[PDB]
């Protein structure tokens, strides 16, 4: 537990986790406001 | 000082059945290396050069082509084996010349007949510039 | 001396302990890193289990759990296979209709216009046209409907959950000792036996009673779905009896030894089936059956502990002679001691049959509608002709691991290898000269053509009509082969192939499976080029096993291990004299030589069999013949096959074939990547680092694990991987992209 | 003949005397460290220019250098 | 016109780094810090330190051809 | 098209022969206490800032520039 | 009994004997070559050989 | 070839080469002056960066010119 | 903590006081009970010595076999004393073999 918490923590593992979560939420955001060539708010 | 052992034709050498790593016309006209050791018992070791040999109990006379390969299997009969070994080096005359342990003891161990060879009194960053050493046949090291 | 079952309970706990500490099994990594070369050591040494430790129960009982980790590894693969068979693929509707539904399992998520590679395969469907000749399996084992891959996709999966518990089992709970592993004849008893043996006897008896009946009643055209199910088949007996009227007797037949009266399913015809384009699966059954007693018979030699048997220490010292001294004699001493030996000839041989798998599947297309499915035929030759290529490879590098760490002939002594050790000089300076003649007299003959050609002298060239140089023993084995019926196997109707010849063009839909396949010129010109990489991949190989240990150059190069960067620049400088260099060489030559393997196949098929017949039976080839007189210059390799055939992958763009283009193009990128780690050196490059260094501490970010340019053989690995990466991606995708949009 | 230099901040470990394959280098009394010892190169016409004895070298700098010069069959490792 | 002008930049900048980092660590460097007296053109510096490989400056001449090569291209 | 081509190559090895003859002068004709100070000494003094600074720009302009194309593509 | 012996029954000279290398008749073959005719004036052999070739 | 294959490959099979020869009958009449080495380390590296941009120059030569004089426009 | 080390050597065999975070050879040069040493880094044969009682660290270790950190054998220079270890000098030799 405490020994599964410092693995999970390893660097590949926090790496992949990290970017596992970052593909994530870029795909969804392209799913929301897809075909983006620029930021048309302000 | 150490008179160096002789060399003694007519002492054996290894059972080998041949190999095609032996010596070559380099040893008919330049020079070849003759290493010797003294074998407690008959065993088998494994040839510098080929394959598997069985030095004979007594005396142990091997010719080798290369000096590297020479020291090579001493080292093997030194630490792998406990057996104390000599090497010399004989040119197409018929002379011989008595080339390792030099003076008796081997060079790891330090010996109070040895001079200094090659020593520099300084630290390797103090050497000069080349160009201080232009158009003279000195190389800024060999200073 | 007697065998039995020798275990060890708990020899490791269960523990998360080492999961925490990262490179556990090395003292050195153990205890933490200092630089940024740890990390790559940590991965580079993390199987070599020969290295944590010198015991052998240690090594082999990792060996023993690391290989039910690899099994259950594969069949998660092969679950997920079946699962997507079963969910994303449109199987039932190539069962329909076979030869004009596109085989795909695979969908993709429409999230960035990605959904373009879902293409129209056909049959209300839309996704990645597949090339595995997955359907084609799935259709020669009787499967009708996707309930039954669920089944399997579910029965595979608990499968891979067993496989991983029995690892963890046999090395946490209860791990055998080395007398067990050291037991060789049982194990041979049983996996030829019991693993092979009753293996093939398993599969023909499915094969009588599912796929027999099955795929006869698909082929009288029933529907599907109309189809009854398997077991109905075991349960009502006059359901086959229709079928296969001889089901009627019912095993008497096999025990009145009036095995004739089973001819009905148990044939010998050969050749194909001219209907599905598949050999004959009454052929097949009649194959299994008769491999499963050969094995069954074959796992009866070696003794374990009833006195009949063979002792494989006796065979092996039994045989030598006045050529070899005392040959054999030690050879059981060394081949269980060392795990590096068993891998190496294993590897080898393992290697050996996979491209020879390539070849008979491509020359006797055993699958229904796998013959006229033309992707999927390339695809498989290809893919096992790599697979092939590297295992040879690997053999190489596992014997040279021999040779430095486990040979030793104080303890060890066999005759052979010390002879082989004594006179490689001569081994090694004949296959040289072998290399050099082979070269120059078949790419030679490459480059005359091909100025021969440019200076407007097609006489002179060597072709097919002006100089012609004919396979004379190909061609006359060949037609031997096709007179074989008959005359020389008189219970064959059709020859073993339709490659031999007999005229007899069998076609499916429309389009060729196969014809006879003609030897001219250009095939002997290609022949000797195969041999010629052949040759020289092995003087590579062979002259890295030979000199691992010693050579002429450095007489003490076993002392610096079996990989190595160098011993310095001494002697006019000794980069890559190591073993492992070696291996490094062999993979760019294995690659040379299967790249002409494979495109030589793919033109040789697109140019002489495959193609299109017609009504009058006019066969319209993919490339009409243009393999025979242009394939003896260079440039015709540049023209006809790389720049012609190119252009289908050129363009892919704007199509479902997209990603095959994308691919062309990425791997052409990291191929070329490669190239800057195979042409530099690692000093230039920690230098560089140095600098950057300096730009991260000047604003205190810089790393506390210090930065390091790779190891030189670190280095020289990168590039050998990458390009090899890119080059095989390259060719798979233009070979995919090609023959799927021509095909 | 490649040129082997020994300079004093040599620490008389020996480590490089036991790395090198031809027997170029010794050990020689000094009085310059606690070891009382100092590495010479008396028989450099043998030295192949392997290096050897630079990467057992645990000084910064290296004490022992080898700078590669002339070559000979000697130099070469020919046995040609 | 813009795409290809900034490839062109990039192979500037890249050959006049690989030359300019072996001229300004021509005299030596950390790897090695008496680089000079062993001339412009050496094999290596031996596998000692982690190994040397094309550590010259003639070799660092040698990889930016390389570059120049593609550039030009 | 050949004038233009063959002048280029020729002007790209002509490039390259001058930085290696700068490296040249770097380690054969340089002396450092003659030039104490002055610019080629204190070119020689920051070399690390050089380098990193050329080494970012074509780091920049290579992750871009392959960057867009990739994207295009 | 063994056939493959070392060179002159010296096994420390690099090369071995062997039935290519040393079975009687190839020997007797090799040394009644113009080559190999020692005590022969060399312009005699040079003819022999030149007209072969 | 001169770029990925190094030195000691080369030298070990050069010197099984010198062995051949000198064993063989009718040739080992026939001796050599300087005996046979792999290239240098150097060397090679100039060998291979030749061969390069030789080929480089002259694919691209025969190209550019017979792309242009094909149309000839 | 700061654990008693007993050291054999040919001089006699004497008591010192050092932290558990320090080498031995290193806390001995500040009493004074001379010791050999020559790289100080641990790559070498010069400060080695053999146990005892007790074991040391093998943290602090390189250029040994993969034997000589079980079979007794030890560097001063470059070892953490857990304990109330008793350690060899002069112990190069008979470990040089
Ligand atoms: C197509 C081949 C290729 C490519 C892509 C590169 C690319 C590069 N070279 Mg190189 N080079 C090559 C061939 C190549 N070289 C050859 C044949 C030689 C002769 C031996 C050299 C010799 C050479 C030298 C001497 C130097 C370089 C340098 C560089 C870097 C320049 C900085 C830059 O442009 O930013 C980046 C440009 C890129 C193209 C990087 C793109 C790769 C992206 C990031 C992939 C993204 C990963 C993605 C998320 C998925 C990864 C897959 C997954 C499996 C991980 C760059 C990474 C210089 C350098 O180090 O710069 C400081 C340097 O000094 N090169
Ligand atoms: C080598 C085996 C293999 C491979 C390469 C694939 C590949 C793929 N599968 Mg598949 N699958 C497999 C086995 C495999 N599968 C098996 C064994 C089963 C169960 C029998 C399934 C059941 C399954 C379903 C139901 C679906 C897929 C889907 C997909 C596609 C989307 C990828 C994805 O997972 O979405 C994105 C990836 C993630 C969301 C992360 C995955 C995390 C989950 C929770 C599992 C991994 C956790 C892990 C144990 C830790 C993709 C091409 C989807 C599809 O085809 O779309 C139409 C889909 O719906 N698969
Ligand atoms: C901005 C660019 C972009 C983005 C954001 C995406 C995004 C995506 N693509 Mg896409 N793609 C792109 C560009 C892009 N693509 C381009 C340019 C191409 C053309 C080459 C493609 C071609 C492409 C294809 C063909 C497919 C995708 C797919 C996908 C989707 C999932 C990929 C996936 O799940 O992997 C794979 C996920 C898995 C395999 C799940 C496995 C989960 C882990 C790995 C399980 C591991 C644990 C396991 C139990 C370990 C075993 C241990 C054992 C011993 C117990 C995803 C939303 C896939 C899709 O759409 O799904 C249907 C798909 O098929 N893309
Ligand atoms: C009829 C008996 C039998 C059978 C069928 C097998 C079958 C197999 N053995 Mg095995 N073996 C046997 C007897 C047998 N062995 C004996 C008597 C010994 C010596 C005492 C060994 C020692 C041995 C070793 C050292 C290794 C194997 C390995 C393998 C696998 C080879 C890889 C493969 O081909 O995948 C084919 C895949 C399949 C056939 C899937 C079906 C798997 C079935 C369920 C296996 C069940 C058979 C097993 C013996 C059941 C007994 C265990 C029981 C108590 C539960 C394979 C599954 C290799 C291995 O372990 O791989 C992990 C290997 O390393 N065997
Ligand atoms: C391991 C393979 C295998 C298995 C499990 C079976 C199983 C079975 N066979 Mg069978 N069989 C096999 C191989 C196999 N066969 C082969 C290779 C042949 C060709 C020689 C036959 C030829 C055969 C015939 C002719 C018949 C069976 C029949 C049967 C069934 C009768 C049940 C019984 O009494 O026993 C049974 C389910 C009988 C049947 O069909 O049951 C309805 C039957 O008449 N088999
Ligand atoms: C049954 C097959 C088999 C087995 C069991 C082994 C087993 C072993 N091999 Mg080996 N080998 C094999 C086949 C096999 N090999 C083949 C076919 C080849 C020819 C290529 C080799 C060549 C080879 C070499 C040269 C070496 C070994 C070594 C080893 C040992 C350590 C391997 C290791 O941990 O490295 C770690 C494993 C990795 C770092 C994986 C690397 C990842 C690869 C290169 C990338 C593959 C790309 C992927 C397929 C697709 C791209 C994915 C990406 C885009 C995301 C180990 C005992 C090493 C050794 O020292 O032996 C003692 C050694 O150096 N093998
Ligand atoms: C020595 C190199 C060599 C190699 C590796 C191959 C390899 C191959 N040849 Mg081939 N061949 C060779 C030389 C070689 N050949 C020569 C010299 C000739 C006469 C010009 C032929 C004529 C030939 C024909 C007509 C055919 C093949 C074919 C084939 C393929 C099938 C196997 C076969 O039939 O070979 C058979 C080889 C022989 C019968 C002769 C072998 C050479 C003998 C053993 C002595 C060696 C000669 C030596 C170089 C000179 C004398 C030695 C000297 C020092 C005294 C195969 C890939 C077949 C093919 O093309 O498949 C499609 C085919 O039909 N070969
Ligand atoms: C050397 C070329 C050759 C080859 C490859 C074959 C191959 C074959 N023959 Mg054949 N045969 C040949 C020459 C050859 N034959 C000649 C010259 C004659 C005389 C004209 C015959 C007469 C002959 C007859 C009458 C029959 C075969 C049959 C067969 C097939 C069964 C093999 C068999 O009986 O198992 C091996 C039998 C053994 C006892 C094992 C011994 C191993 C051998 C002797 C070594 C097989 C594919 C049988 C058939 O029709 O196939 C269905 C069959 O009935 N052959
Ligand atoms: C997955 C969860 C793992 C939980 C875990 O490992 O901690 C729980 C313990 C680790 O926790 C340890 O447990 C020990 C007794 O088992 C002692 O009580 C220790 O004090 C305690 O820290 O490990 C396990 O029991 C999991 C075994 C493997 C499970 C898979
Ligand atoms: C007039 C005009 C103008 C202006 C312009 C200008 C301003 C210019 C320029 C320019 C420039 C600005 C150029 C340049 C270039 C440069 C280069 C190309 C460089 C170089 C260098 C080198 C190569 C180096 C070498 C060396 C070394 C390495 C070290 C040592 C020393 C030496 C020197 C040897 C404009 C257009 C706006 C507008 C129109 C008019
Ligand atoms: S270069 Fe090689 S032979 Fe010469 S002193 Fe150094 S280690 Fe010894
Ligand atoms: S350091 Fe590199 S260049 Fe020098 S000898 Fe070793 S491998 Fe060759
Ligand atoms: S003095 Fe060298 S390891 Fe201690």
């Amino acid at each position: 537990m405490r020994d599964l918490k410092t693995y999970l923590s390893v660097a590949p593992v926090a790496s992949t986790l990290w970017f596992a979560a970052l593909a994530g939420l870029l795909i969804e955001i392209n799913r929301f406001f897809p075909d983006a060539l620029t930021f048309p708010f302000f | 000082g150490f008179t160096p052992p002789e060399l003694d034709p007519n002492t054996p050498s290894p059972i080998f059945g041949g190999s095609t790593g032996g010596l070559l016309r380099k040893a008919q006209v330049e020079e070849f290396y003759v290493i010797t050791w003294e074998s407690p018992k008959e065993q088998i070791f494994e040839m510098p050069t080929g394959g598997a040999a069985i030095m004979r109990e007594g005396p142990n006379l091997l010719k080798l082509a290369r000096k590297e390969q020479c020291l090579a299997l001493g080292t093997r009969l030194r630490s792998k084996y406990k057996i104390k070994y000599q090497f010399y080096r004989v040119f197409p005359s018929g002379e011989v010349q008595y080339l390792h342990p030099k003076d008796g003891v081997y060079p790891e161990k330090v010996n109070p007949g040895r001079q200094g060879v090659g020593v520099n009194f300084r630290s390797i960053g103090k050497n000069v510039s080349p160009i201080e050493v232009k158009f003279t046949g000195k190389q800024p090291y060999d200073l | 001396p007697e065998v039995k079952i020798l275990v060890d309970r708990d020899p490791i706990k269960t523990s998360f302990e080492q999961w925490a500490k990262p490179g556990h099994f090395s003292r050195t990594i153990a205890k933490g890193p200092d630089t940024t070369t740890w990390i790559w050591n940590l991965h580079a040494d993390a199987h070599d289990f020969d290295s944590h430790t010198s015991d052998l129960e240690e090594i082999s009982r990792k060996v023993f759990s690391a290989h039910f980790g690899q099994l259950s590894i594969i069949f998660l693969w092969l679950s997920g296979m079946y699962f997507h068979g079963a969910r994303f693929s449109n199987y039932e509707a190539w069962l329909n209709d076979p030869t004009h539904i596109r085989p795909s399992a695979q969908v993709v998520w429409p999230i960035v216009g990605q959904e373009i590679l879902n293409g129209d395969v056909g049959g209300g469907f839309r996704g990645i046209q597949i090339t595995s000749g997955f359907f084609q399996i799935w259709r020669a084992s009787g499967i009708t409907s996707e309930l039954q891959l669920y089944c399997t996709a579910i029965g595979a999966l608990v499968f891979a959950a067993l496989m991983l518990f029995a690892g963890w089992f046999h090395y946490h709970k209860a791990a055998p000792k080395l007398v067990w592993f050291q037991d060789v004849e049982s194990m041979l008893n049983h996996h030829l036996a019991g693993l092979l043996g009753l293996g093939s006897l398993s599969w023909a008896g499915h094969q009588v009673h599912v796929s027999l009946p099955i795929n006869q009643f698909l082929n009288a055209g029933v529907d599907p779905k109309e189809i009854p199910l398997p077991h109905e088949f075991i349960l009502n007996r006059d359901l086959l009896a229709q079928l296969y009227p001889s089901f009627a007797e019912g095993a008497t037949p096999f025990f009145t030894l009036n095995w004739s009266k089973y001819a009905d399913f148990l044939t010998f015809r050969g050749g194909l089936d001219p209907l599905t384009g598949g050999l004959w699966l009454t052929d097949i059954a009649h194959h299994h059956l008769a491999i499963a007693i050969l094995f069954l018979i074959a796992g009866h030699m070696y003794r374990t502990n009833w006195g009949i048997g063979h002792g494989i220490k006796d065979i092996l010292e039994a045989h030598k002679g006045p050529f070899t001294g005392q040959g054999h004699k030690g050879l059981y001493e060394i081949l269980t001691t060392s795990w590096h030996a068993q891998l190496s000839i294993n590897l080898a041989m393992l290697g050996s049959l996979t491209i020879i798998v390539a070849h008979h599947m491509y020359a006797m297309p055993p699958y229904p509608y796998l013959a006229t499915d033309y992707g999927t035929q390339l695809s498989l030759f290809t893919h096992h002709m790599w697979i092939g290529g590297f295992l040879i490879v690997g053999a190489a590098a596992h014997a040279a691991i021999f040779m430095v760490r486990d040979y030793d002939p104080t303890t060890r002594y066999n005759d052979l290898l010390d002879r082989v050790l004594r006179h490689r000089d001569a081994i090694i300076s004949h296959l040289n000269w072998v290399c050099i003649f082979l070269g120059f007299h078949s790419f030679g003959l490459y480059i005359h053509n091909d100025t021969m050609s440019a200076l407007g002298r097609p006489q002179d060239m060597f072709s097919d009509t002006a100089i012609q140089l004919q396979p004379v023993f190909a061609q006359w084995i060949q037609n031997t082969h096709a007179l074989a019926p008959g005359t020389t196997a008189p219970g064959a109707t059709t020859s073993t192939s339709l490659t031999w010849g007999g005229g007899d063009l069998v076609s499916v839909g429309g389009k060729v499976a196969l014809l006879p396949i003609p030897l001219g010129t250009a095939d002997f010109l290609v022949h000797h080029i195969h041999a010629f990489t052949i040759h020289v991949t092995v003087l590579i190989l062979l002259k890295g096993v030979l000199f691992a240990r010693s050579s002429r150059l450095i007489p003490d190069k076993a002392n610096l291990g079996f990989r190595f960067p160098c011993d310095g620049p001494g002697r006019g400088g000794t980069c890559q004299v190591s073993a492992w260099d070696h291996v490094f060489l062999g993979l760019f030559w294995m690659y040379n030589a299967i790249s002409v393997v494979i495109f030589h196949f793919s033109w040789k098929m697109q140019s002489d069999v495959w193609g299109s017949i017609n009504d009058q039976g006019v066969v319209t080839h993919i490339t009409g013949g243009n393999f025979a007189q242009s394939s003896i210059t260079i440039n015709g390799w540049l023209r006809d096959f790389l720049w012609a055939q190119a252009s289908q992958v050129i363009q892919s763009y704007g199509s479902s074939l997209s990603a095959y283009g994308l691919f062309f193009l990425g791997a052409h990128f990291v191929w070329a990547f490669s190239l800057m780690f195979l042409f530099s050196g690692r000093g230039y490059w920690q230098e560089l680092i140095e600098s950057i260094v300096w730009a991260h501490n000047k604003l205190k970010v810089a790393p506390a694990t210090q930065p390091r340019a790779l190891s030189i053989v670190q280095g020289r690995a990168v590039g050998v991987t990458h390009y090899l990466l890119g080059g095989i991606a390259t060719t798979w995708a233009f070979f995919l992209a090609r023959i799927i949009a021509v095909g | 003949s490649h040129s082997v230099k020994i300079y004093d901040t040599c620490i008389g470990c020996t480590q490089c005397v036991r790395a090198c394959p031809t027997d170029v280098l010794e050990m020689i009394p000094w009085g310059g460290c606690k070891a009382k010892q100092i590495a010479s190169a008396p028989r450099t016409e043998d030295c192949v220019g392997c290096k050897r004895c630079e990467s057992a070298c645990p000084t910064d700098f290296l004490s022992v250098r080898v700078y590669l010069w002339h070559e000979t069959t000697r130099s070469m490792g020919l046995a040609y | 016109d813009f795409l290809v002008h900034h490839a062109i930049a990039l192979g500037l900048h890249t050959t006049t780094l690989i030359l300019v980092k072996g001229a300004l660590d021509a005299r030596g460097s950390k790897l090695m810090p008496d680089k000079k007296d062993f001339g412009y053109s050496f094999p290596c510096d031996g596998p000692g330190r982690g190994g040397t490989c094309d550590i010259s400056a003639w070799d660092a001449f040698y990889l930016a051809v390389f570059w120049m090569l593609n550039t030009i291209g | 098209a050949a004038l233009y081509t063959h002048h280029q190559y020729i002007a790209g090895f002509i490039m390259t022969g001058a930085f290696a003859h700068g490296a040249i002068f770097f380690i054969r004709d340089y002396n450092p206490e003659q030039n104490a100070d002055n610019v080629l000494a204190r070119m020689l003094e920051h070399k690390e800032a050089i380098i990193s600074h050329l080494s970012w720009a074509s780091l920049f302009l290579g992750f871009h520039t392959l960057g867009l194309y990739v994207h295009n593509d | 009994y063994q056939v493959v012996q070392p060179i002159n029954g010296d096994p420390f000279i690099g090369s071995l004997e062997t039935p290519v290398t040393s079975s009687p008749l190839v020997a007797w073959y090799l040394s009644n070559l113009p080559g190999y005719r020692t005590a022969v004036n060399p312009l005699l052999r040079g003819i022999e050989v030149g007209l072969a070739h | 070839m001169f770029l990925i294959s190094w030195r000691g490959y080369w030298q070990e099979l050069i010197e099984t080469l010198a062995w051949a020869h000198e064993r063989t009958p009718l040739a080992n009449l026939i001796r050599w002056r300087d005996k046979p080495v792999a290239l240098s380390i150097v060397q090679a590296r100039l060998v291979g960066l030749v061969h390069f941009s030789v080929g480089y120059i002259f694919t691209y030569a025969a190209f550019l010119i017979a792309s242009t004089s094909g149309k000839f426009g | 903590a700061s654990y008693k080390v007993k050291l054999v050597t040919p001089d006699g065999t004497q008591e010192f006081e050092c932290p558990s975070d320090v080498y031995i050879l290193d806390h001995a040069e500040e009493v004074g009970i001379d010791l050999p040493y020559s790289c100080r880094a641990g790559s070498c044969s010069s400060c080695a010595g053999k146990v005892v009682g007790g074991e040391v660290d093998q943290s602090d270790g390189s250029f040994l076999d993969d034997e000589q950190i079980e079979a007794g054998f030890v560097l001063t220079c470059v070892a953490y004393p857990t304990s109330d270890v008793v350690i060899e000098t002069h112990k190069e030799e008979d470990l040089t073999a």
